[PDB]
C-alpha cells in the first residue's frame, strides 16, 4: 500500500502532468523538443518512405 | 534514560 | 496617476482622524491597498509610454520603481511601530505623515513629465527624510548625518537647477518627450562640458558616486529603521532614474565625460566592498554595500547600452528590496541588544532559527546568486561592460568575489559560532518581524518568474 | 545500555562477530577474484595487447621506397 | 604602549602584540570561549582580522622564509619543466594520421563550390 | 554508544594503575596518594595522566592534570568532564 | 601568574612524549623510545644549580621544535581535533526555557517544577555569597581567579550558577 | 571498474603528442596513488590495534552493509557494463609497444612495493627526525601556510588601513 | 644544535623558543603578578554581573565600546596631514584611478582604431 | 499544427525500421508498451475531454493590423506629430526585425542539435542565413545606444551610404 | 622511445619531424605508388553520423560495428567479431603510419648521405 501510493502520487501523477505538458503544450511550438536524428546504416529500411539503404561496396578483404 | 533537551522556543 | 496620488494623499486625513490605537492598522491596510493599485502601472507598451496627462506619464523604467515605493510604505509601518510604541499619539501621527509625504513626493517624482517638476519633487523628498533622520534617530550623530545628507544633496542639486533652466531657455522645453524627440548632439566645448557636469553631478551624489558617498554611511546608519529602509531602497534610485532620463541630451559628450566617473565607480566598488570586510558596525556594513551595487548601476548608465540599462534597472529594483531586508534584519537584533556592533551578539542561529533562515536568504540575494534578479542585473551590466572593454572583467570579478566574502562573513559572524554567554534577552522572533522578512523576500523571488517587469523600457 | 544491544561491547578484547558479515565479506572478495580470473581468461588482450608491435628496422628498402644512394 | 603618533588617527589606543586569536590559550576559561577573549580586557586594534576564521599568525614547524623558498622553488621548477617538455615533447614514431576526401574537406565545412586542392594518400 | 557510570570510571582508573609496575596492586587504593602513599614522583604522575588519557580517549590539560594526586581525584575529574552523575 | 621550572619540565616531557608517539605509531616502538626519552629526562633529574638546568630546558625546547611532528596526533574533542567544538550548535543556554510558550512548558511539568526549585535556590543564595566574596577578597581586589568554597552550613560556593548549570557535553 | 577508464587514459597519454613533463608527472602520480592506497590499508587494517581499549567495533547494520554492498557491486562490474554498452566515441589504440601497454600496471606495482617497503620499516626499532621532503609533502607544500596568511593579511590590512581609515 | 627557526610576522616565535622565558628577573615576576591581579579583578567584576539572578540584558563591556569608538570616531580627531599620510593618500586614492584610466583608455583607443579600419570582426555581435 | 512549415522547416524525418539480430527481448519496447498503457492513454483521454469542452465554447482573437505611416525620412525637421508616428512605426519594425533574427537563430540551433555529428557540413544553409540576417540587423541597429531612435538609425544609414558612395567613386577612379 | 633520444640528444636532422613529415615526394623511390582506397562513401559516413575523427580509412568497419551493436541490443556481448575487424583495420593503419615514419627517416639519412658524399669530393 505504501509503495503503490508513493508510486502513483510521486511517479504516475507527475509523469501524467509532464507527458500532457510536452504532448499538448511544449510540442505545440516549433523547435521546442528537437531530437537528434537516428544514425542510418547501409542496408537499413526507412520506416517513413519504405526505401532500403544500399549496402556498402565490397570490402577490400583484409584477412586477419 | 531520557533527558530534557534545552532548545529555544519553537512555538512562535 | 491621480487614482494613485489621491489615495496616498487621503492617508494623511485618515491617519490624523483615526483612533490612537488604530493608527498602524489603518495606515498599513490602506497603504497595502494603494500598492495593489500601483501594480496596474506594470501594463506597459512595447514602443510608447503611458502618457496619462500633460503632467504625469509612466513607462517601464518608472513603473517598477513606483511599485517598490508603494510596497515599501507598509513595510516601513511594520518596522517603525515597535521602536515608536512609547511615543505620543500626535508624534506617531507626525511620523506617519512624514512617511506618507515621502511616498507622495516619490510617486510624483517618478511620473513627472517635465524636468523641472521632477527636480522640485526630487528635492521635496529631502524635507521629510531629513525630518525623520534628525528627529527620530537614536544617536547624537543623527544631526551631523542630517547635515551631511542635506548639504551633499543640495551642493549637487543647485547646479542642476541652473542647467535645467538654461536648457529650457535655449531649447524651449523641459518636457521629457519633447527632449527625446528634439534631441540635439552635444558639441565638444567647455560650455557643454560644464552643462554635462551640472546635469550629471546631482544624480552622481545621490546614488552615490564613490568619493561623494561619505554622507551615506552617516545617514543610513543614524536614521531610524524606516528612514534607512527608504534611503537605501528608493532614494538612491532617484539618481539612477534621473541619470537615465537626462542622458538623452548629453550625447555624444557622455562618451568621454564618463571616463572619470567610470574609473571612480569601477575602483570604488572594489574599495567599498573591501571596506565591508572590516566594518565593525552591522548597519554600517549594510550601508557600505549599497555603494558597490550603486557603482555598478553608475557604470551601466554611463556606458549607455540597452543591456547596460536593462541590468541597471533590474539591479536598482533588486538592491532596493535586498538592502531594506538587510536593514530590517539588523534592526531586529538592535532592538534586542540595543547596539549595532556586529560581534556583540554571535551564534544567533541556535536562538532564532527562522530569523537565521531569513538572514541566509538576504545574504544569498546580496551575493547575487542565480537566478535572482540581483544576479540578472549584475550579469547584464557585466556583459555590457565586457563589450565596452574586456579588461572590465578583472575588476567586476574581483568585486563579486569580495561581495561574496563580506556577505557570507556577516552571515557567519552574526548567525554562526557560539552564542554570547551574558546576553540573556534574545526573545523569540515576533510574528511581525517574521512577516516583515517574508514580505521582503517573497516578491523578490517571484520577480524571477517575470523578470521583464523590472528590465526597464529597453527590454 | 539501551535498545539494540546485539553486539555487546568488550573491554581490551577482540570484538564479537556475526556469521553474516564474515560470509558476505568472504563471498564478495571471492567474487572480485573470480571476476578478475574469468575476465583475464576471456580478455587477455585487454592486458597484453591484441596485435604484434611491428619492428621498423626489419622493413626492406624496397618495401619502404628507399632507393640505393645512386638514383 | 600607544601606536606612534604619525597622523594616522590611532590616538592613545594601546598597540598590543600582533598575535592572532588562534595563538591564545585554548585550555583557559575565557569569558568568550570562541573568540578567546576576556571581558573588560583591551581588544587588539586588529581583532576582526585576527579572529580564528581569518588571518593566522601561529608559529609553524618550518620557518616562514624556508617555506616560501621551498614552495616557490617547487612552483618555478614545475613551470620551467613544463616549458621544457613543451619544447621537448613526447610522441610516437608515426607519420600523420590520414583521412580521405581531401582530409574531409566538406565534412569539416569546406565551401562546396570551391574545389579543394587534392590531398592524396598512398598505399606505402 | 554506552553511557559512563561512576563505577566504570573507578574500575578502569584502578585497572590502568594495577598495570603500572611502580605501583603495588595489593597496596593500591582509590585514596592512595601517588607521591606519598605510593612513593612516586611527578614524572610517574605525568605518565599516569597520559595513561588515563589514552584509556579514556580524551585529553586532561596540564593545569588540571598536575593536581590529580590520587586515583579518586582522577575519577572525579573524568566524571565532571563526562557529565556522569550516577 | 607564571609557571615554575618543574611545571615547564613536566609540560615538555608530556609534549615530547606525545610527538614521539605520533612519530612511532606502533606501541612496542613507542614503548622503547619512550623509555629512552624518560632516561634522557632522568639524566639531569638532580641538577645542583638552576642556571644550567634552565639551559638544558632551552636546548631541549630547541630540539623539540626542530624534531616535532608536523601533524601530531590530536584527540578528536581536544583543541585542533577533527571533532573539536563540533557540539556548540546544540548548547542552548538555560535561560531560553523562560521564553518558551506556556504550551511548550506544560509538556514538562515535573522538569519545570524542579527548575523553579533550582531558581529559588539561586535567588535565595545569591546575597550571602556576594557577601562572602566581599568578606574574603582583600583590599585592592582579587589577586587570583580562584574562588572560595562555602564555609558555613547552608551556604553555596559563590558564583556557582553558571558552572553547575552549564550545558552538557552532548546536550542535543 | 577503474581499469576500463584509467588504464585507457594512461595508454592514450603515453601514445599522444604530449608535454613530456606532464607525461612523466602523471606516471609518477600513478605510482603514488598505489602508494597512498597502501598507506590506508597498512595503517587502518593491518598490524595491531592502536585504538582505545573500549572496543565498540560494530559494522553489523543493514543500512551500512547494504549501501556499501551496492557500491561494491558497482566497483566490481560497472566498468565492464558501461564500456560494452556505450558506442565507440573515439578511435582505439590498437598497436603500442609492450612496455607501453603495461606501463600503468608496472608503475602501480612499483608504487605498491615501494610503499610496502617503507611502511614495513616503521616496525624497526629506529627513530630519525624527518627530512625536508617529508615536511614539504606532509605540510602540503606549504601552500596553505603561505597563501592563506599572506594574501588574506594584505587584503584585510589594506581594507582597513587604506580603504576605510 | 639544530637548524634555527626564524620567526616572521605571519609565523611568529613560539613561547618555548623565546629567550625571555628563560631569563626571568624578580621584577618580571612582579610584573606577571600584577598582570594576574588585573586579570583577576576584571574576571571578578564580570562574573559578579554574569551570575546575578536579577540581571537581564547584556553586560556592557567598556573594552568593546572603546574598540569600536577608536576604529570609527576617534580617527579623524587624531589624524594629521604629514608626509606619510599625504604620500599614502595620493598613492592609494589617486594612483589606482589613473592607472585604470590609462589601461582602459589604451584598450578602447586600440579597439576604436581597429573598428575604424574594420580590422575587428563583429560577425555575430548584435547584442550590446 | 499551428506553426507554418515554411517559416519553421524540418527535413523529412527518416527512421530505420527495426532489424533485430538477437533473440533476447528488447526491454525498451515493453517499457514503451507500459508507458502507452499507464501514461499515454489516460493523458490522451484527458485531452479529448478538455478539447471537447473547448470545442463547445469556441471563440476567437485576431492579429492586430497596423497600416503604414510615413517614416522619419518624410518628417519635416521638428514636425512632432509626424516624428511621433514615424518613431512608433520604426520601433515596431525594430521589434519585428528582432523576431525575424530570433526565428533564424531558432532554425540554426535546431539544425545543430538535429544533425548530430554531421552538423558542421549539414547546417551550412542555416549558418549562412544567420550570417546574412545578423549582418543586416547589425547594420540597421548596432551602436545606436540605449537612447536609440529612427533619427539616429537614419543618420547611421546615411553615414554608411556616404561611405559606400565614396568608396564606389574612388574604386571607379 | 628511442626516436625521442635520437632526435633530442643527437642529430635531429637525421630524425623525422612529426609536425612536418613527410617532406619527401610520395613517388620518390616508390614507382607504381598506389593511392589508398575508400570503401565508405561520404554520405554513408554522414548518415551513420560517424564522429569526424572517426571518418578515417577504416570507417566501414566502424559502420558495420555500429549497425551490429544496434541490432544486437540488449545482447551487449554479441557483435565481437565486428569490433575485432575494426580494431585490426586500425592496427594496419597504424602500421602504415609507422612505415611512413620509417621511410621518412631512411630517406632523411640517405639525403644527408648523398649530400655528404657529394661534398666529400668537392
Ligand atoms: C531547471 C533549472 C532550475 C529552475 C528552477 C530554479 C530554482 C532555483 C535554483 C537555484 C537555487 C540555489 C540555492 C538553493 C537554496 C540554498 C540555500 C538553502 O537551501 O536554503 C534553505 C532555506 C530554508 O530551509 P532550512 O534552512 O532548512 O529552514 C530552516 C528553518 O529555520 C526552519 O524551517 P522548518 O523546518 O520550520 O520548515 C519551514 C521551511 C520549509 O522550507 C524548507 O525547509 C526549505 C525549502 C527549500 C526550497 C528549495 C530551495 C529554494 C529554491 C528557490 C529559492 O520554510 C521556512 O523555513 C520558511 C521559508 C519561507 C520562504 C521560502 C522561499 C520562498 C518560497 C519557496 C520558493 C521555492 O532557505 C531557503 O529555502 C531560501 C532559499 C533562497 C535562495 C536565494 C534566492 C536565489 C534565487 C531564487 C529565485 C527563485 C525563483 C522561483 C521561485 C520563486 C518563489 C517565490
Ligand atoms: C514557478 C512554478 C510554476 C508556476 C506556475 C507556472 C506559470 C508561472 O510561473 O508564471 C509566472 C508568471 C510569468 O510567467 P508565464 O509567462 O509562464 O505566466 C503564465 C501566464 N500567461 C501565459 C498568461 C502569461 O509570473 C508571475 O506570476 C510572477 C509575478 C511577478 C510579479 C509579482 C508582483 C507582486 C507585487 C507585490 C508587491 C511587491 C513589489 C515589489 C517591487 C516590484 C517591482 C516590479
Ligand atoms: C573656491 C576657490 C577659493 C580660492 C581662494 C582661496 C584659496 C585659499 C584657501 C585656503 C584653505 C585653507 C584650508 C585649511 C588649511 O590650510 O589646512 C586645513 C587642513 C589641515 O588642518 P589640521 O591640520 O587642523 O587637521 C586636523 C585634523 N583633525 C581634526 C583630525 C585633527 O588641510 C588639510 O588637511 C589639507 C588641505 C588641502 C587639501 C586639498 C583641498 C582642496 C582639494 C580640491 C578641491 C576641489 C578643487
Ligand atoms: C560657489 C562655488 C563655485 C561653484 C562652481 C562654479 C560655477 C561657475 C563656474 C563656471 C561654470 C561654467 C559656465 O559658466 O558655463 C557656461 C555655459 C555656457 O552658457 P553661456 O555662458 O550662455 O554661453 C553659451 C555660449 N555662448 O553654461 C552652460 O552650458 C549651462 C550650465 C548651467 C549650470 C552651470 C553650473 C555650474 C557648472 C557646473 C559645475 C559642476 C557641477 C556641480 C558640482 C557641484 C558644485
Ligand atoms: C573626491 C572626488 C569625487 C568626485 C569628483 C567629481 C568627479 C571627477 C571629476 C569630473 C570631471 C572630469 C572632467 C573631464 C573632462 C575631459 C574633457 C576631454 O577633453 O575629454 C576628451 C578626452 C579625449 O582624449 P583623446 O586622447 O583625444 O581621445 C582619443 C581620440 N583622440 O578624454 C578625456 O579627457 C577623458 C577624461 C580624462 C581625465 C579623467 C580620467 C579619469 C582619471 C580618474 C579621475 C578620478 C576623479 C578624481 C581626480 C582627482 C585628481
Ligand atoms: C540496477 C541497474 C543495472 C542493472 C543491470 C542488469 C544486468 C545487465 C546485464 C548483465 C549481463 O548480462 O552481464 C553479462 C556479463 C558478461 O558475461 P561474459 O563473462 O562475457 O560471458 C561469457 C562470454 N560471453 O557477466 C557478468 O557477470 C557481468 C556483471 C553482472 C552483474 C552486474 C551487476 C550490476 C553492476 C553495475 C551496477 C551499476 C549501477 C548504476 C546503474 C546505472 C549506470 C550504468
Ligand atoms: C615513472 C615511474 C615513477 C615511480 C615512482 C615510485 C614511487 C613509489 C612510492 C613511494 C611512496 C613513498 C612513501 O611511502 O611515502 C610515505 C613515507 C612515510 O611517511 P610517514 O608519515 O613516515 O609514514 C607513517 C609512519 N608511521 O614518506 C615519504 O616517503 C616522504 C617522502 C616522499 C617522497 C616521494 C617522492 C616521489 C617522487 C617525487 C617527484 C617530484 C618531481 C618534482
Ligand atoms: C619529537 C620527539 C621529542 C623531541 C625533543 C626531545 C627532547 C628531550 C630532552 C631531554 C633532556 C632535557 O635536558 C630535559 C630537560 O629539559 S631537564 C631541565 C632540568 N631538569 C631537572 O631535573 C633539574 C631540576 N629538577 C627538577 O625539576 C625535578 O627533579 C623534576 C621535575 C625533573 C622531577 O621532580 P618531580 O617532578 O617532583
Ligand atoms: C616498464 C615501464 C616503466 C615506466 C615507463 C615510463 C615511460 C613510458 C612512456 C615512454 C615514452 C612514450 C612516448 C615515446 O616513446
Amino acid at each position: 500500500y505504501r509503495h503503490s501510493i508513493f508510486a502513483v502520487t510521486h511517479v504516475l501523477i507527475p509523469v501524467w502532468i509532464i507527458h500532457y505538458y510536452l504532448k499538448y503544450h511544449v510540442t505545440a511550438k516549433p523547435y521546442t523538443v528537437v531530437e537528434r536524428k537516428p544514425r542510418i546504416f547501409p542496408g537499413d529500411t526507412i520506416l517513413e518512405t519504405g526505401e532500403v539503404i544500399p549496402l556498402m561496396k565490397e570490402f577490400p578483404d583484409q584477412h586477419h | 534514560k531520557r533527558l530534557f533537551i534545552i532548545k529555544p522556543s519553537g512555538f512562535y | 496617476m491621480l487614482k494613485i496620488i489621491i489615495p496616498t494623499t487621503m492617508l494623511l486625513p485618515m491617519t490624523w482622524m483615526s483612533k490612537h490605537n488604530m493608527i498602524w492598522i489603518n495606515a498599513t491596510v490602506h497603504s497595502l491597498l494603494i500598492s495593489l493599485i500601483s501594480l496596474s502601472l506594470l501594463n506597459q507598451l512595447g514602443e510608447n509610454s503611458l502618457n496619462f496627462s500633460l503632467t504625469f506619464f509612466s513607462d517601464s523604467l518608472s513603473a517598477p520603481l513606483l511599485v517598490l515605493t508603494t510596497w515599501l510604505l507598509p513595510l516601513m509601518l511594520m518596522a517603525s511601530q515597535s521602536h515608536l510604541s512609547k511615543e505620543t499619539t500626535t508624534r506617531k501621527k507626525l511620523y506617519i505623515t512624514m512617511l506618507i509625504l515621502l511616498q507622495l513626493f516619490l510617486i510624483m517624482t517618478f511620473t513627472a513629465t517635465e524636468l523641472i517638476l521632477f527636480y522640485i519633487l526630487f528635492e521635496a523628498t529631502l524635507v521629510p527624510t531629513l525630518i525623520i533622520i534628525t528627529r527620530w534617530g537614536n544617536q547624537t550623530e543623527r544631526l551631523n548625518a542630517g547635515l551631511y545628507f542635506l548639504f551633499y544633496t543640495l551642493a549637487g542639486s543647485l547646479p542642476l537647477l541652473v542647467a535645467l533652466v538654461y536648457i529650457q531657455n535655449t531649447t524651449g522645453s523641459l518636457n521629457f518627450l519633447i527632449i527625446h524627440y528634439w534631441s540635439h548632439p552635444l558639441s565638444n566645448s567647455w560650455s557643454n562640458i560644464f552643462m554635462w557636469l551640472a546635469c550629471i553631478m546631482a544624480f552622481m551624489v545621490k546614488m552615490p558616486l564613490y568619493g561623494l558617498h561619505l554622507w551615506l554611511p552617516k545617514a543610513h546608519v543614524e536614521a531610524p529603521i524606516a528612514g534607512s529602509m527608504v534611503l537605501a531602497a528608493v532614494l538612491l534610485k532617484l539618481g539612477g532614474y534621473g541619470m537615465m532620463r537626462i542622458t538623452t541630451i548629453l550625447n555624444p559628450l557622455t562618451n568621454y565625460m564618463a571616463y572619470p566617473f567610470l574609473m571612480l565607480s569601477m575602483w570604488g566598488m572594489i574599495m567599498t566592498s573591501s571596506i565591508c570586510l572590516r566594518q565593525t558596525d552591522l548597519k554600517s556594513l549594510i550601508a557600505y554595500s549599497s555603494v558597490s551595487h550603486m557603482a555598478l548601476v553608475i557604470v551601466a548608465i554611463m556606458i549607455q547600452t540597452p543591456w547596460s540599462f536593462m541590468g541597471a534597472t533590474a539591479l536598482m529594483i533588486a538592491h532596493g528590496l535586498t538592502s531594506s531586508m538587510l536593514f530590517c534584519l539588523a534592526n531586529t537584533n538592535y532592538e534586542r541588544v540595543h547596539s549595532r556592533t556586529m560581534i556583540l551578539a554571535r551564534g544567533l542561529q541556535t536562538l532564532l532559527p527562522l530569523m537565521a533562515t531569513w538572514w541566509l536568504m538576504a545574504s544569498l540575494t546580496n551575493l547575487a546568486l542565480p537566478p535572482s534578479i540581483n544576479l540578472i542585473g549584475e550579469l547584464f551590466i557585466i556583459t555590457a561592460s565586457f563589450s565596452w572593454s574586456n579588461i572590465t572583467i578583472i575588476l567586476m570579478g574581483m568585486n563579486m568575489m569580495i561581495t561574496a566574502l563580506y556577505s557570507l562573513y556577516m552571515l557567519i559572524t552574526t548567525q554562526r559560532g557560539k552564542y554570547t554567554h551574558h546576553i540573556n534577552n534574545i526573545k523569540a522572533s515576533f510574528t511581525r518581524e517574521n512577516a516583515l522578512m517574508a514580505l521582503h523576500i517573497l516578491p523578490l523571488l517571484l520577480l524571477t518568474l517575470n523578470p521583464k517587469m523590472i528590465l526597464g523600457p529597453l527590454y | 545500555a539501551g535498545g539494540g544491544v546485539h553486539i555487546e561491547p568488550r573491554y581490551r578484547q577482540f570484538p564479537q562477530l556475526t556469521r553474516s558479515q564474515l560470509i558476505q565479506a568472504e563471498f564478495f572478495s571471492a567474487t572480485m577474484w573470480f571476476w578478475i580470473l574469468w575476465r583475464f581468461w576471456h580478455d587477455s588482450d585487454a592486458v597484453l595487447g591484441h596485435f604484434p608491435y611491428p619492428d621498423p628496422s626489419q622493413w626492406t628498402d624496397e618495401e619502404l621506397g628507399i632507393l640505393p644512394d645512386d638514383e | 604602549e600607544p601606536y606612534p603618533d604619525d597622523g594616522m588617527g590611532y590616538g592613545d589606543y594601546p598597540k598590543l602584540p600582533d598575535r592572532s586569536q588562534q595563538e591564545r590559550d585554548p585550555w583557559y576559561d575565557w569569558d568568550h570561549p570562541d573568540l578567546r577573549l576576556n571581558w573588560g580586557e583591551p581588544i587588539h586594534w586588529d581583532l576582526d582580522m585576527y579572529i580564528r576564521n581569518r588571518v593566522d599568525t601561529s608559529p609553524t614547524p618550518v620557518s616562514w622564509n624556508t617555506m616560501c623558498k621551498h614552495l616557490s622553488g617547487f612552483v618555478a621548477f614545475m613551470l620551467f619543466m613544463f616549458w621544457v617538455g613543451e619544447i621537448y615533447p613526447s610522441y610516437q614514431p608515426v607519420g600523420p594520421k590520414q583521412y580521405p576526401y581531401n582530409d574531409l574537406y566538406l565534412e569539416r565545412g569546406g565551401d562546396p563550390t570551391k574545389e579543394p586542392e587534392p590531398v592524396v594518400h598512398y598505399e606505402i | 554508544a554506552p553511557p559512563l557510570t561512576l563505577e566504570a570510571i573507578k574500575d578502569r582508573v584502578l585497572y590502568v594503575l594495577k598495570l603500572y609496575d611502580k605501583i603495588d596492586p595489593e597496596k593500591l587504593s582509590v585514596n592512595s596518594h601517588f607521591m606519598k602513599d605510593l612513593g612516586l614522583d611527578s614524572l610517574d604522575q605525568v605518565e599516569i595522566i597520559m595513561a588515563m588519557e589514552d584509556e579514556f580517549g580524551f585529553e586532561i590539560p596540564d593545569i588540571d592534570a598536575e593536581k590529580l594526586m590520587c586515583p579518586q581525584e582522577i575519577v572525579d575529574y573524568i566524571a565532571d568532564k563526562k557529565d556522569v552523575y550516577e | 601568574a607564571y609557571l615554575t621550572h618543574q611545571q615547564k619540565v613536566l609540560r615538555l616531557y608530556k609534549r615530547a612524549l606525545r610527538h614521539l608517539e605520533s612519530w612511532c605509531v606502533h606501541r612496542d616502538k613507542y614503548r622503547y623510545f619512550a623509555c629512552l626519552m624518560r632516561a634522557r629526562f632522568d639524566e639531569h633529574k638532580n641538577e645542583k644549580d638552576m642556571v644550567k638546568a634552565t639551559q638544558l630546558l632551552r636546548q631541549a625546547e630547541e630540539e623539540f621544535w626542530y624534531g616535532q611532528h608536523p601533524q601530531p596526533y590530536i584527540f578528536p574533542e581536544s583543541p585542533g581535533g577533527t571533532s573539536y567544538e563540533r557540539y556548540e550548535c546544540y548548547k542552548v543556554p538555560e535561560w531560553c526555557l523562560d521564553d518558551w510558550h506556556p504550551s511548550e512548558k506544560a509538556m514538562y511539568p515535573d522538569y519545570f517544577a524542579k527548575r523553579e526549585q533550582w531558581k529559588r535556590l539561586r535567588r535565595e543564595s545569591w546575597e550571602r555569597e556576594v557577601k562572602q566574596l566581599q568578606e574574603e577578597t582583600p583590599p585592592g581586589g582579587p589577586r587570583t581567579e580562584a574562588l572560595p568554597p562555602a564555609r558555613k552550613e547552608g551556604d553555596l560556593p559563590p558564583l556557582w550558577w553558571h558552572i553547575v548549570t552549564r550545558p552538557r557535553e552532548r546536550p542535543m | 571498474t577503474g581499469f576500463y577508464s584509467k588504464d585507457l587514459i594512461i595508454e592514450a597519454v603515453n601514445m599522444s603528442y604530449t608535454n613530456a613533463w606532464a607525461l612523466l608527472m602523471t606516471l609518477i602520480a600513478t605510482s603514488l596513488t598505489a602508494a597512498y592506497s597502501t598507506r590506508i590499508i597498512f595503517f587502518a587494517f593491518l598490524g595491531k590495534p592502536r585504538f582505545p581499549p573500549l572496543v565498540l567495533i560494530n559494522e553489523n547494520n543493514p543500512l551500512l552493509i547494504n549501501s556499501i554492498k551496492r557500491l561494491l557491486i558497482g566497483s566490481i562490474f560497472a566498468g565492464f557494463i558501461i564500456s560494452n554498452n556505450i558506442p565507440p566515441m573515439t578511435v582505439p589504440n590498437t598497436t603500442m609497444p609492450l612496455y607501453m601497454k603495461m606501463t600503468a600496471l608496472i608503475v602501480t606495482i612499483m608504487g605498491f612495493m615501494l610503499a610496502l617497503e617503507l611502511n614495513n620499516t616503521t616496525y624497526y626499532l629506529k627513530f630519525k627526525y624527518p627530512s625536508q621532503t617529508y615536511k614539504f609533502s606532509n605540510m602540503l607544500g606549504y601552500y596553505p601556510s603561505i597563501m592563506h596568511r599572506l594574501p588574506t593579511y594584505h587584503n584585510l590590512s589594506m581594507s582597513q588601513k587604506s580603504a576605510s581609515s | 644544535s639544530f637548524p634555527k627557526y626564524k620567526p616572521s610576522r605571519l609565523a611568529t616565535l613560539p613561547a618555548t623558543l623565546d629567550p625571555a622565558e628563560y631569563d626571568i628577573s624578580p621584577e618580571t615576576r612582579k610584573a606577571q603578578a600584577e598582570r594576574l591581579a588585573i586579570r583577576s579583578r576584571l574576571k571578578r567584576e564580570y562574573l559578579l554581573q554574569y551570575n546575578d539572578p536579577n540581571r537581564l540584558g547584556v553586560i556592557e563591556d567598556p573594552a568593546l565600546i572603546r574598540w569600536t569608538y577608536a576604529r570609527s570616531a576617534n580617527i579623524y580627531p587624531n589624524f594629521r596631514p604629514t608626509p606619510k599620510t599625504s604620500l599614502l593618500g595620493a598613492l592609494f586614492g589617486i594612483g589606482p584611478l589613473f592607472f585604470w584610466y590609462y589601461v582602459f583608455k589604451t584598450d578602447r583607443d586600440k579597439k576604436e582604431k581597429l573598428i575604424q579600419e574594420g580590422k575587428l570582426d563583429q560577425t555575430f555581435n548584435i547584442s550590446y | 499544427d499551428s506553426w507554418d512549415k515554411d517559416v519553421y522547416p524540418e527535413p523529412p524525418r527518416r527512421t530505420p525500421a527495426p532489424a533485430p539480430q538477437t533473440s533476447l527481448p528488447n526491454p525498451v519496447t515493453y517499457l514503451t508498451k507500459i508507458f502507452d498503457l499507464l501514461v499515454d492513454r489516460p493523458v490522451t483521454l484527458a485531452r479529448e475531454f478538455i478539447e471537447q469542452q473547448h470545442a463547445k465554447n469556441r471563440y476567437y482573437y485576431y492579429h492586430r493590423e497596423f497600416r503604414r505611416v510615413p517614416d522619419i525620412t518624410e518628417c519635416e525637421e521638428k514636425d512632432i506629430l509626424c516624428m511621433f508616428e514615424a518613431e512608433m512605426q520604426w520601433r515596431r519594425d525594430y521589434k519585428v526585425d528582432q523576431e525575424i533574427v530570433n526565428i533564424i537563430q531558432e532554425r540554426l540551433k535546431a539544425c545543430q542539435q538535429r544533425e548530430g555529428e554531421s552538423y558542421r557540413q549539414n547546417c551550412a544553409k542555416e549558418l549562412e542565413q544567420f550570417t546574412q540576417v545578423s549582418k543586416a540587423f547589425q547594420d540597421r541597429y548596432s551602436d545606436l545606444g540605449a537612447h536609440y531612435s529612427a533619427r539616429k538609425c537614419l543618420a547611421k544609414q546615411k553615414q554608411r551610404m556616404l561611405a559606400e558612395r565614396k568608396a564606389a567613386k574612388e574604386a571607379a577612379a | 622511445g628511442a626516436h625521442l633520444a635520437r632526435r633530442y640528444l643527437g642529430d635531429a636532422s637525421k630524425e623525422p619531424d612529426p609536425l612536418r613529415m613527410p617532406t619527401f615526394p610520395p613517388d620518390y623511390g616508390f614507382p607504381e605508388r598506389k593511392e589508398r582506397e575508400m570503401v565508405a562513401t561520404q554520405q554513408e559516413m554522414n548518415d551513420a553520423q560517424l564522429m569526424l575523427q572517426q571518418r578515417d580509412y577504416c570507417a566501414h568497419y566502424l559502420i558495420q560495428l555500429l549497425k551490429c551493436k544496434r541490432d544486437s541490443f540488449p545482447n551487449f556481448l554479441a557483435c565481437k567479431h565486428e569490433q575485432h575487424d575494426w580494431d585490426y583495420c586500425e592496427h594496419l593503419d597504424y602500421v602504415k603510419r609507422m612505415k611512413e615514419f620509417e621511410r621518412e627517416r631512411r630517406l632523411l639519412q640517405r639525403k644527408k648521405r648523398r649530400e655528404q658524399r657529394e661534398a666529400e669530393m668537392a
